[PDB]
């Protein structure tokens, strides 16, 4: 029961997806070949969630990866975790996007859009009952962008019924990796805020000043970045996956965080991150992991909450801890920094705990916060795509697919109105 | 799969082509006999037998230059029908080039072109290079452009283009050639990488430490840069970039697609060691206007895209913070209607060596794709050479002679006077 | 006579997918809702004869047909009439008949550059062409 | 009881022909000699419905091989199983047909068919309950076309009151293997509405798309064709040779299948067919088998079965399998897809199981539909025919064997009848 | 079983034979003394001792050429009597072919056809090379059909012709010859395949690096063709074709029996590496009309049938494949009353080489037996040519001296007219 099909749109969408299957498998005693391995029967009681069983003792992720053209796919197949994929859950084109948004929405993404709704479907009805799908990918590019978005309109209509949540990676404030990425943000992010039930923003400048700063990684890696983001998204399932003393699932997660239908855009955060060498200096504590998760710095969205106020938190603990000393310490926070939560949701903080702790660990924690600060980033987008929309910049590599100005401006307004929503709640009392 | 087929028009095309083919060779493995003792196969189509043959087109007017490929070290790596020669070159005269000779085999490399098309999957587009101020890489290169445009259309169409220098020219009539291909082929072309010959010399002479650097040298140095632009499709890369989308984040609006190509670092042995040579190092080298292959001042323009290309022992963090220190330096400025201004990609492949090569082998290099509005000094410096030939009618009998008409003059100037214009307006910074 | 067109790089000069396709149906009395549709042929077989008077033989085009060979059939009509006018742009047969959306707007792209070089305001009532 | 009697007409029949006898003498294990070297009493219990038992311990094919030229009937002989064949069940003309029907039925096979005939009849002879004749051949040649019908309309005339089934490998739509193929083909069907039972409909466009996208074949030889086809001829008598749950046979199916004597033109499947690579990632289920059966893309006719309805559909299942999933499975089909189902034949699934697997196999399932969408087939095959007959195309090749236009006319006019006799219960209420 | 007896006339036909004998040998292992250390018995008979002969008839009206055989290389491979010679040749005259010289011999050579076809049990039919120029060629085949009709009839005759070309005779009489022998042979026939050495010269030049050609080469070609023809009875196949189908799948209307015949790829060692040489590929040769062996242009015809005979390492899904996109290309038109044009032969044995031959070794081959309503253009110069020469009486005497009546010239004339009529009224495409 409570089956979940991943799915992976785009370079950054499959990269960070190998990663999250490497986990997972990890974590369920899976190894390669999709042999199970493991030690305990608690890693294979709620193993149908995320794998479909098949002949001979075997286990195959329910994820399906997408892409334009066909480079990652490869280098994937020949990763370590490669053969475990399903053959035929590989859908890619020739073409490729060429960072156009149009081109993943309408053009080369439109001619793929229906062989992948197609495997879609088939895995859909693999399932006794379809908890709903978790989409991978960035708004940065044109694969993951145009074509993720075209997938998540599809995906909902079929299926209107069943959860729709997205890992999205955003775009920086710093340094942008694309020179036309405001565009492709502005378009996908109007599409997520009518499509989606739940969007973590994911940005890769927090992502490197966690892993320089408090993981004490000169040198980080990709694969260091995505590590990460794997430990939040195994985090947010947790409960749906091992028994627990108070069991949060995909619903309750969202009934929780999403108060208006439009503000749900999350910052994720992970807990404890420690060096090497200055881990046997500190105590793995429920408190100590508490202010780990509340700070700003360990916020994986390019934004400080102490700029704007929570909505609401949810606090998904992973391990066997006292209860009282959860809540004790949730209480503290609300209390001593009363002036970053909104005030007409009292006890707007959510609790989960997971007995089963992860892979070397005593205990772990995921914080996810829906704060008002999130505004900024959306404005910064607004500005930029302003920037350039007002000289008509790159605009005859969309136009030249078939857009028009108008969806653009729609685009751009309805963004506006999205950071007025969220404006006006952050003042209201 | 993503195959990429290159076309090499007149003496300079050619002999650049050489270069490349045998740098491409060297990083696949494969011999001068087409022989290997999977991902080569973008430009490399295969036989039945364990050979190699390049996705690619030789095409001169003349046979000498070709004669020589035919005749060399590679004579067994190319297909006898990939190198394609007339009997008569277009001797300095765009008219023969697009019209009188070029008419005559225009046909025949469009025919083996449709064939190297066939054979692939996922053709990406073509490479094409030449220069401007041949008859033959002017004249024919447009003719060609054309009819690429119409049989195939939306496939990306690059060019490599050694642009003629300020003060150093080969040719008289460099300048007439320069234009009226310029005009020719610019409602043709997607994106066009200048390069120029005197930028290079001044860096081989002052970087490399060569007292008397080749056209052989120069050849080398452009191979490099192809190589960074095609690794992310010949290797497998952290982050990457396809052809398509170079055209997508270098190019703001039709007609200003003239890029220009950086490269970094260019050293020698003896400066290769006692430096550690950092990708923040390589990144600063690469802005700073004494690095740069084309003869022009970005201090004096305003830079509207940079595509920044690494290879090599490279890490994503250290690059983006490299990049935002750039960002901050007052002698970079962005124009007002792009706050982001940066592509990048890193493939992990460090740059190969050509043995008794000129470069020294790096752990990491870097390749810079960057369009300036200070390239327009470039094209006002070539209006007015135009002008000053114009006015008195020097050498355009030649050019009537072959069938040209003179308002086909004036036609190319005016559209010229337009482009120069269109630099200036988007120069400016945006009311209210 | 006729004259051939070529568009890659352009800007202020491309229809919208809307506008384009509601030129098609005022043009030709049509009801088409994707431009995929135009694929099976009859469409442009009828803006040839609505062009160039006589150039095709409308008999024989199949105006409902619903399988990729009658599709074909269209096409290969289509085909001889482009070489009678001496049109010389390829058309992608094998991409256009099934149906893919990228292909058919660029050759509705194409087609509609042709027809404005060409077109010299004729009137022309194609029901009867059809029926 | 209940012998069965082979007839193998022309290059493409005794092609497909050698290929279903070495299938039938591996399941029965029965080697190159005629010598069982099987290893259950289950393989011999019903050996008789395929073989006679000649002495010193041999097992000889029931099989008539038929051709007017002797270069097919010399390569079977000398192929892997070609000794096993009756030396006197070959029956070889030396002047071949040219392509040409005519030829076929009225002159060269003319000639050789009372030499087939007599040995027919002694084949009949020798079985105790004859339950009839199995012909495979094409309609687009002149031999398998002309010369079987002509055997077809003289076995029945002799034996009207046994079933005569054939497997007739059609003209495909894209490429035409024949100039005059439409020709042949029509005057082919003409004579097979009115004097056979059932014909399963085989496409060689079809199959090369099955190998090339399901089996995952980049390179399939004919005889990799003439596999599957063997495979649905296997299935087809399965419960005839082996003890089951649900005991079908060739009169029972037949029952089901065709509600008016015309409409007996069917379109076979085969179910489970994967890749070597891509075997290990799925479970051979029952249900699994079911979506596989019920697709276009696994019809072995080029024909869109969601273009019309079905008349009547037969499943047959070969395994150990639960009645219960079965019964589950093809309601399931019918109740969902109900719009592709004619709604006066309720209930119009009719299911089989026998026990015994095919070999390598835990389970395999075979399908025939009777769908109103075959008639897309036909009335190519009328155009085509017209096309070339108003014009008078290649007559004089037949009109100088004796033929008369009238003939063709007539020819004409029934296939298009049967066409409007589809088309009338594809639209009934 | 299945036997094929070939009958070589004059020059041309002797010289092609020779060529077509020697391939036999190589492709069956047969020694040129008839010895060998099963199928090779539709061509050749067998004696008491370990010796094979060839089921043909070489005749000509002269000794010259036959002489070469007896003395030649294959002097123990033919029985005595199969070499049949006159005194005297026809002289560029029909008329002495048909009537003055032939009258002398052909009792003779269909005595000896007799004797042939007596040792045969299942004779397939003839298979007859000649000339339409020569007076043996045209005259003596004519007649020699005439008989073979009378006889035998319904057994299945092919020819093989020796064209004439545009600009490139070797006679003056040509014409006047190449148009009594059609007119004579047009209901005898069942299906003749033109072939032109214009044609064949021009590709060899081009295609296999040949500068100077010679008529040994032309006729080695030739020879290529004929296997791939009869591989199929001569080997075993997958998808198999006998003679007697070709006439059925070829010949629309009684009068409209000539096909002509392309084979592909023709290339060299140097040409034979560098390129894989797929179905796909060779099949896409084969209908572009500059590999085609005749001096006609498609492109401004129909096609009416094809027949495509594949040898070797072939897969019938690739050939399907293949086909259906040369259906969907523009520059092949069938006509209206055609919807199947496509007759597909696929044999298992590779193409044979002869030692010393210009033909590089394959993998695949294909012969392409095509229809084409553009052969029309060819009788329409024809009879430009007689009318030119007969509007004078140039020659004309020579015809009558001989027996000939004058009347008989327009009478073939006219004939040819009603041919060219009735190829015109088929290109046409159905009314409603
Ligand atoms: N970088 C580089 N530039 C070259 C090379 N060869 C020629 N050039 C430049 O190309 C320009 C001359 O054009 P060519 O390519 O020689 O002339 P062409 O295309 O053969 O045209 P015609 O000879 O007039 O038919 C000058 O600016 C040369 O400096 C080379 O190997 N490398
Ligand atoms: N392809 C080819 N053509 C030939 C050959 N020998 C002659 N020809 C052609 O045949 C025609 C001349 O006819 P011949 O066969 O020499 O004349 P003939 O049949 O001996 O007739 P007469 O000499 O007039 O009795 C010309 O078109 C020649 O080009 C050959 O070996 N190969
Ligand atoms: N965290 C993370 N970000 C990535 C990765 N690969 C690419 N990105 C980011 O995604 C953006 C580029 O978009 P991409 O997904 O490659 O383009 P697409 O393939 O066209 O969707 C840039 O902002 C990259 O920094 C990865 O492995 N991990
Ligand atoms: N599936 C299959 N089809 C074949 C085979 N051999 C020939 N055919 C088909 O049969 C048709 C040719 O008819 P054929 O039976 O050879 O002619 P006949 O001998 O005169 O009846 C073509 O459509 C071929 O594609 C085979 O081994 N398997
Ligand atoms: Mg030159
Ligand atoms: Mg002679």
């Amino acid at each position: 029961m409570r089956e979940i099909v991943h799915i992976q749109a785009g370079q950054c969408g499959n990269q960070i997806g190998a990663k999250f299957w490497e986990v997972i498998s990890d974590e369920h005693g899976i190894d390669p070949t999709g042999s199970y391995h493991g030690d305990s029967d608690l890693q294979l009681e709620r193993i149908n969630v995320y794998y479909n069983e098949a002949a001979g003792n075997k286990y195959v992720p329910r994820a399906i990866l997408v892409d334009l053209e066909p480079g990652t796919m490869d280098s994937v197949r020949s990763g370590p975790f490669g053969q475990i994929f399903r053959p035929d859950n590989f859908v890619f084109g020739q073409s490729g996007a060429g960072n156009n948004w149009a081109k993943g929405h309408y053009t080369e993404g439109a001619e793929l859009v229906d062989s992948v709704l197609d495997v879609v479907r088939k895995e859909s009805e693999s399932c006794d009952c379809l908890q709903g799908f978790q989409l991978t990918h960035s708004l940065g590019g044109g694969t993951g962008s145009g074509m993720g978005t075209l997938l998540i309109s599809k995906i909902r209509e079929e299926y209107p019924d069943r959860i729709m949540n997205t890992f999205s990676v955003v775009p920086s404030p710093k340094v942008s990796d694309t020179v036309v990425e405001p565009y492709n943000a502005t378009l996908s992010v109007h599409q997520l805020v009518e499509n989606t039930d739940e969007t973590y923003c994911i940005d890769n400048e927090a992502l490197y000043d966690i892993c320089f700063r408090t993981l004490k990684l000169t040198t980080p890696t990709y694969g260091d970045l995505n590590h990460l983001v794997s430990a939040t998204m195994s985090g947010v399932t947790t409960c749906l996956r091992f028994p627990g003393q108070l069991n949060a699932d995909l619903r309750k997660l969202a009934v929780n965080m999403v108060p208006f239908p439009r503000l749900h855009f999350f910052m994720p955060g992970f807990a404890p991150l420690t060096s090497r060498g200055s881990q046997q200096y500190r105590a793995l504590t429920v408190p100590e992991l508490t202010q780990q998760m509340f700070d700003a710095k360990n916020m994986m969205a390019a934004c400080d909450p102490r700029h704007g106020r929570y909505l609401t938190v949810a606090a998904v603990f992973r391990g066997r801890m006292s209860m009282k000393e959860v809540d004790e310490q949730m209480l503290n926070v609300q209390n001593k920094n009363s002036s970053y939560f909104v005030e007409w949701i009292p006890n707007n903080v959510k609790t989960a705990v997971c007995d089963i702790p992860p892979r070397g660990l005593k205990m772990s924690a995921t914080f996810i916060g829906n704060s008002t600060a999130i505004q900024e980033l959306f404005k910064r987008i607004s500005e930029q795509f302003t920037a350039m929309f007002r000289r008509k910049a790159f605009l005859h590599w969309y136009t030249g697919e078939g857009m028009d100005e108008m969806e653009f401006t729609e685009a751009e307004s309805n963004m506006n109105d999205l950071v007025s929503e969220y404006q006006q709640y952050q003042d209201a009392t | 799969m993503r195959e990429c087929i290159s076309i090499h028009v007149g003496q300079a095309g050619v002999q650049i082509g050489n270069a490349c083919w045998e740098l491409y060779c060297l990083e696949h493995g494969i011999q001068p006999d087409g022989q290997m003792p999977d991902s080569f196969n973008t430009f490399f189509s295969e036989t039945g037998a364990g050979k190699h043959v390049p996705r690619a087109v030789f095409v001169d007017l003349e046979p000498t230059v070709i004669d020589e490929v035919r005749t060399g070290t590679y004579r067994q790596l190319f297909h006898p029908e990939q190198l394609i020669t007339g009997k008569e070159d277009a001797a300095n005269n765009y008219a023969r080039g697009h019209y009188t000779i070029g008419k005559e085999i225009i046909d025949l490399v469009l025919d083996r072109i449709r064939k190297l098309a066939d054979q692939c999957t996922g053709l990406q587009g073509f490479l094409v290079f030449h220069s401007f101020g041949g008859g033959t890489g002017s004249g024919f290169t447009s003719l060609l452009m054309e009819r690429l445009s119409v049989d195939y259309g939306k496939k990306s169409k690059l060019e490599f283009s050694i642009y003629p220098a300020p003060q150093v020219s080969t040719a008289v009539v460099e300048p007439y050639n320069s234009i009226l291909t310029t005009h020719t082929t610019l409602e043709h072309s997607d994106c066009a990488f200048m390069v120029d010959n005197e930028a290079i010399y001044d860096i081989c002479r002052r970087n490399l430490d060569i007292e008397r650097p080749t056209y052989t040298n120069l050849n080398r140095l452009i191979s490099q840069i192809v190589s960074s632009i095609t690794a992310s499709l010949r290797f497998d890369g952290a982050l990457n970039v396809d052809l398509t989308e170079f055209q997508t984040n270098l190019v703001p609006y039709p007609r200003i697609h003239f890029p220009l190509a950086t490269y970094a670092p260019v050293i020698s042995a003896e400066k290769a060691y006692h430096e550690q040579l950092s990708v923040a190092e390589i990144t600063n080298a690469c802005f700073e206007p004494a690095n740069q292959m084309v003869k022009c001042d970005p201090r004096h323009g305003k830079y509207m895209a940079c595509c920044l290309l690494y290879r090599g022992d490279v890490v994503p963090k250290d690059v983006n913070a490299a990049i935002a220190t750039i960002k901050t330096k007052r002698s970079i400025q962005f124009v007002d209607w792009c706050p982001t201004g940066f592509k990048v990609g890193i493939n992990y492949q460090p740059p190969t060596v050509v043995p008794g090569g000129d470069l020294a082998k790096v752990q990491r290099a870097v390749c810079m794709l960057s369009n300036t509005t200070a390239i327009a000094e470039a094209w006002a410096r070539l209006d007015h050479k135009f002008d000053l030939m114009y006015a008195k009618r020097a050498f355009v009998h030649w050019y009537v002679g072959e069938g040209m008409e003179e308002g086909e003059f004036s036609e190319a100037r005016e559209d010229m006077a337009a482009l120069e214009k269109d630099y200036e307006e988007v120069g400016v910074d945006s009311v209210e | 006579m006729a004259v051939n067109v070529y568009s890659t790089s352009v800007t202020s000069e491309n229809l919208s997918r809307h506008d384009m396709l509601a030129w098609v149906n005022d043009s030709l009395h049509l009801n088409y809702t994707k431009i995929e549709q135009l694929c099976s042929g009859a469409a442009y077989c009828q803006f040839m004869d609505m062009l160039f008077p006589g150039c095709v033989h409308l008999r024989k085009v199949k105006f409902q047909a619903k399988l990729e060979h009658e599709y074909i059939h269209n096409f290969k009509v289509l085909q001889a009439a482009f070489k009678k006018m001496g049109v010389d742009k390829i058309i992608p047969v094998e991409k256009l008949v099934k149906g893919k959306f990228q292909d058919n707007f660029e050759f509705i792209q194409w087609f509609k550059k042709f027809f404005d070089a060409n077109y010299d305001g004729k009137d022309y009532n194609p029901l009867l062409a059809r029926q």
